């Protein structure tokens, strides 16, 4: 989202309790976390994803591969596939990650 | 349908093209057959190669092989090496049978009465 | 060593793969498929589709047939020397010096 | 542009009416012409459409195997001719502009003098 | 009854005159070597009639055309009679009033273009129950536009009745300016050879004619079985649309879309679709649609389209210079407005930038219109950024509420979860067929794959980036698509001057792929004399054992000659055998001579031309 | 026996005939006859249509122009071919076999 | 173009005749009812020696 507060809209991915979750309502999010709205899809392995903000689009291309390395990006080639483009409707000028 | 009578108001300009890839394509049998058709006839070697010690060996034919190829001209295959829309590709008039065939008249020719098949009878 | 009989099959290769290859432009218009635009309008303007298209590829394949032409007059003066290096050298002896 | 309808008047169930205006200032063969009627006070809606050739001819799901629509290339006159008419379809009638040619989306940049159309028993 | 027409109905085109040339006509002719009716009754007037007649005697009167059975032309003792007219007609013996077996009359009757179109003429014969064996042509006689519809016909009153077909003609225009003989270009192939080269004379060798094409068999749609309509009701029969800066999406997804109801809705008073024509919708399939409603005056609803600027099309809701979709507004009035003046409609009318298509705003901070900072200041030099509405219905039309949708929808190369109303038809492979898979429209042999596709995967490609794979809407299994088998056809014919027998050479086939005048082209498409060679499928030709010095090229070393008379295919033979008898001592010397003159020829020069630039484009213009 | 005399007038005349020919086809136009059209529709509208025939006819003539090119090239190799055989054969003995 | 007498007999049906590029040579005149050539209006390059 922009502001990433109850002013403007944020996305939101979650994978907990066997189910993901992806709201764009604009939730009240704390400055370490770990209202109105428009949809919810509510539904080492190196995890790799690609997003991208289109014309009312957010691509989100995904890969999964087993991996037993630490310390940096392994080496080596794979593509990533599309998994969904889900349909937000907001422009984004900024994110964070949640644990 | 449509875009077939469309081309239809442009002229002949399909024909012009057609044409002139057909006349490439006969003039590429009319090369090879100056190239190689350079005599009458199909000389043969005689069965021994005992030509005062000069062996022949490796630019004549060898029976064994099935194209009755010799190794250079096996080697020179070897070293030199679909979805259609229109396209085509016309098959030679000459297969390399046939090239092969032709050079091994001339060879046995060379070979076996010098120059003198290239103005008149064998000598 | 036998880089002109390979130069020659590839020269064939290429601007024939480019011919096919260009087959897929849109020249200005919407589609680079005549049924696409087919099934997408009526005739009244997917004549002016179809009427680009065909404005290019009709390009295209008069180029194309002009390069085979001249390329076929590059390789009719090679093989008229080979007749010649034929005739003069293997039906007899030349006194051409580097003939 | 000029454009001036003609026809329309008292009707009566099952009666009939002809329509017909004319295009000045360009040829009006290329353009293609749609029959507009807004009830008195309400919103205005699309009755019928003609091709520009005439051939393709599109009625609204009202008038829909009712309603016959023609018109004349040459002296540049469209026409309609109405059956099973009622009181359901008292309205202005206009006869439009489409602003374009060789074309079959529906919608009007202008709009004709109209005629007023008086149904009743 | 039924008779064999040589060689008849041939009539001058036009009124040009035309010497020593050989034309090609395509035209309304009679085929030759047809079929055609004998008399000694009501017959139809497909689009033209060539009538001939044998009597001696005058046994006929005329003729009586029309469909309600209108026009009669008729010859008494002297003269003859030409109106239209509404006659008291089973006949036995206005607009225009035209009243002015040793013999033999040949007639040719056409309506084109509402003329009409009367070819005529005699000839003596000294014959008996046949058709005389020769060459006439029809010479004009009258044209009357009388410009009425005919469907059928009876003479009044032996004769014959043949009709004319969309036939081409090489024709033969004399010194004098006569057609003394014809070629019916579609009888076999060697009348198309020789329309390929203008000439009645075809000199000996190999000559290409047209493409050969298999035809689609059949027609076939796979749509997904998914039967749920598209809830457009609760898009357009809502309950209210909201302020046009927060405009609702509401996609539609896996749903059968009829948009005839929209078209049969004749409350719409401005229905424009864009990237598509309205009239096709139904056929189609889509990824996903996007219906985004709001309110705008009338106005200001030419904001919303593809590519335009405006306080609407920057600040509020943008539709991109490439948008794929139909737009649609009508009027709400009754049910969108106040009578005090309804201001439940809002917009933004002070933003700080434009916005990018599709991109909504709900920002709630104070717009700034002088250079200090707002600080929550409501008034001077800081505006709101909305902007409200005034609604009461006695105003202009051009302000009244209209409620506007964009049905948006991305038509890619994708899933396509919704679709029109089509019908799914079975599944036919490895035949020649027009399919059709969610609108990709095309021809081409299905058959199963050993392909693998990723599961988000719609269809395969080829280099030349064109469909040539598959996977089933309905059974999720890869189709590979091949275009239907096709080739040049070439005629192999001995000189004219020799035989009138062909060969005909199918290019890049295999002879069960061949399967057309069939008393004249079916003999040339099976039988024992059909070979396959690396060139394709080679009909008309025997294929002896023996070699012989190529005498007709066909390819990849195999000539075909006229031998015994028949056509033979030999693979050709380079020349005589022979074994010089070399040994180490053995020399052979001439003991004669000869002189041989020979002769080569050598293109020296051509014609030198010169061509104007603006006489030759633009001419005297 | 004079094919190689009969082909260049036979292909020289037919070049001229279709440069002929493709004065009657309208190219996507209205009409072939530069008068008609301007006597039929006013200025704004028979200037396109005269533009596309201008473009048909201009590349029809350039496509004339390139095969006459390429046609004077292989008569000009025959010519040179000529004036070898002349000067060797004519004007002195030859030793080239097969010349 | 330029029109004078010619000696080509068309057939009485005939109107105007044409030449092997299918363009106007010949008209049979409407009133005389004769056979007249049409031929180009003279053009030629001009060349400065």
């Amino acid at each position: 989202g922009t502001t990433l507060d109850s002013k403007t809209q944020s996305l939101l991915i979650v994978n907990n309790a066997t189910n993901v979750v992806i709201k764009v309502c604009e939730f009240q999010f704390c400055n370490d976390p770990f209202n109105n709205c428009t949809f919810e899809y509510v539904s080492k392995n190196l995890r790799e994803f690609v997003f991208k903000n289109i014309d009312g689009y957010f691509k989100i291309y995904s890969k999964h591969t087993p991996i037993n390395l630490v310390r940096d990006l392994p080496q080596g080639f794979s593509a990533l596939e599309p998994l969904v483009d889900l349909p937000i409707g907001i422009n984004i000028t900024r994110f964070q990650t949640l644990l | 349908t449509e875009c077939s009578n469309l081309l239809l108001q442009y002229g002949s300009f399909c024909t012009q093209l057609n044409r002139a890839l057909t006349g490439i394509a006969v003039e590429q049998d009319k090369n090879t057959q100056e190239v190689f058709a350079q005599v009458k006839q199909i000389y043969k070697t005689p069965p021994i190669k005992d030509f005062g010690g000069f062996n022949f060996s490796q630019i004549l034919p060898d029976p064994s092989k099935p194209s009755k190829r010799s190794p250079i001209e096996d080697l020179l295959f070897n070293k030199v090496t679909q979805k259609f829309n229109g396209l085509t590709v016309l098959p030679p008039l000459l297969t390399d049978e046939m090239i092969a065939q032709y050079t091994s008249a001339l060879l046995a020719g060379t070979i076996t009465s010098g120059w003198t098949f290239g103005a008149g009878p064998a000598l | 060593a036998l880089g002109k009989l390979q130069d020659v099959v590839n020269q064939n290769a290429q601007a024939l793969n480019t011919l096919v290859k260009q087959l897929s432009s849109n020249f200005g218009a919407i589609s680079s498929v005549l049924n696409d635009i087919l099934s997408r309008l009526d005739p009244p303007e997917a004549e002016v589709q179809i009427d680009r298209l065909i404005t290019g590829r009709l390009q295209s394949l008069q180029t194309y047939v002009t390069q085979q032409l001249i390329r076929a007059a590059e390789i009719r003066a090679s093989a008229n020397l080979a007749a010649t290096k034929m005739s003069e050298c293997v039906l007899g002896q030349s006194k051409r010096v580097d003939f | 542009v000029q454009l001036v309808e003609s026809g329309g008047g008292l009707v009566q169930a099952g009666g009939s009416l002809r329509l017909s205006c004319a295009a000045s200032g360009f040829t009006f063969s290329n353009y293609v012409m749609y029959w507009g009627r807004q009830a008195p006070g309400k919103g205005r809606e699309w009755v019928s459409g003609i091709d520009s050739d005439g051939s393709d001819t599109a009625y609204a799901s009202s008038v829909k195997g009712r309603f016959t629509i023609s018109r004349d290339n040459a002296k540049n006159t469209l026409y309609l001719q109405m059956n099973n008419l009622k009181p359901e379809d008292t309205a202005l009638y206009y006869c439009v502009k489409s602003k374009s040619p060789w074309t079959r989306s529906e919608f009007d940049d202008y709009w004709g003098q109209g005629t007023q159309v008086t149904v009743s028993s | 009854a039924y008779t064999n027409s040589f060689t008849r109905g041939v009539y001058y085109p036009d009124k040009v005159f035309r010497s020593s040339v050989l034309h090609s006509t395509q035209d309304l002719f009679l085929p030759f070597f047809s079929n055609v009716t004998w008399f000694h009754p009501v017959l139809p007037f497909n689009d033209g009639v060539y009538f001939a007649s044998t009597e001696k005697s005058n046994i006929i009167r005329g003729w009586i055309f029309g469909t309600t059975l209108s026009l009669l032309i008729v010859n008494n003792a002297t003269n003859v009679v030409i109106k239209v007219c509404e006659f008291q007609f089973d006949p036995f013996l206005c607009t225009f009033e035209y009243v002015s077996f040793k013999n033999l009359r040949e007639f040719v009757f056409k309506n084109i273009d509402g003329y009409f179109k009367i070819y005529s003429k005699h000839t003596p014969i000294n014959l008996v129950r046949d058709l005389p064996q020769g060459f006439s042509a029809l010479e004009p006689l009258v044209d009357l536009p009388i410009g009425i519809n005919i469907t059928r016909f009876q003479t009044l009153l032996a004769y014959y009745v043949g009709y004319l077909q969309p036939r081409t003609f090489l024709l033969k225009y004399n010194e004098n300016g006569t057609i003394t003989d014809a070629v019916d270009c579609a009888l076999d192939p060697l009348s198309e050879t020789k329309c390929t080269l203008k000439s009645f004379t075809v000199e000996k060798g190999i000559y290409q004619t047209s493409n050969f094409r298999v035809q689609p068999t059949e027609s076939i749609v796979r749509f997904p079985n998914i039967t749920n309509l598209c809830p457009f009701g609760e898009v357009f029969n809502a309950t209210r649309f909201a302020s046009v800066y927060a405009w609702n999406r509401k996609r539609i997804s896996n749903c059968v879309a009829d948009y005839s109801v929209l078209y049969n809705s004749a409350s719409f008073s401005t229905f424009k679709c864009y990237g598509v024509s309205p009239t096709k919708l139904n056929d189609l399939c889509f990824t996903n649609v996007y219906a985004d409603s709001f309110v705008i005056r009338g106005d200001e609803v030419r904001q919303i389209a593809p590519g335009q600027t405006g306080k609407i099309a920057d600040y509020n809701y943008k539709l991109p210079d490439d948008f794929t979709g139909c737009v649609i507004a009508w009027n709400s009035n009754n049910l969108d407005s106040k009578v005090g003046g309804n201001y439940n409609y809002l917009y933004r009318l002070f933003r700080k930038s434009n916005l990018k298509p599709f991109e909504r705003d709900i920002s709630t901070e104070i717009y700034q219109a002088g250079s200090t900072p707002c600080n929550g200041v409501e008034g001077f030099n800081c505006y709101f950024p909305l902007q409200s509405y005034g609604f009461q219905p006695t105003n202009g039309v051009g302000y009244q509420p209209y409620r506007v949708v964009v049905l948006s929808f991305e038509l890619l190369h994708a899933p396509a979860t919704v679709c029109g109303p089509k019908k799914s038809t079975n599944l036919v492979k490895n035949k020649c067929v027009n399919f059709n898979f969610n609108g990709l429209t095309g021809t081409g042999v299905l058959t199963e794959s050993n392909k693998k596709f990723l599961p988000f995967q719609q269809f395969g490609r080829d280099i030349a980036d064109t469909t040539d794979a598959v996977r089933d809407p309905q059974t999720l299994e890869i189709l590979d698509i091949t275009p239907c088998s096709f080739g040049g056809v070439s005629v192999i014919t001995p000189g004219t001057n020799t035989s009138n027998q062909v060969a005909v050479l199918y290019q890049d086939v295999n002879c069960t792929e061949v399967p057309q005048l069939t008393p004249t082209w079916r003999v040339y498409s099976t039988g024992s004399n059909v070979f396959q060679t690396r060139a394709g499928c080679l009909i008309g030709a025997e294929h002896v054992n023996n070699s012989y010095e190529c005498d007709i090229p066909i390819g990849a070393g195999i000539c075909a000659s006229y031998q015994t008379q028949s056509i033979i295919a030999y693979t050709m033979s380079l020349g005589a055998e022979n074994s010089v008898a070399y040994s180490n001592n053995s020399i052979a010397i001439p003991t004669n001579f000869t002189i041989s003159v020979t002769t080569e020829i050598l293109p020296v020069s051509m014609t030198k031309t010169s061509v104007d630039c603006t006489m030759y484009i633009c001419g005297d213009s």
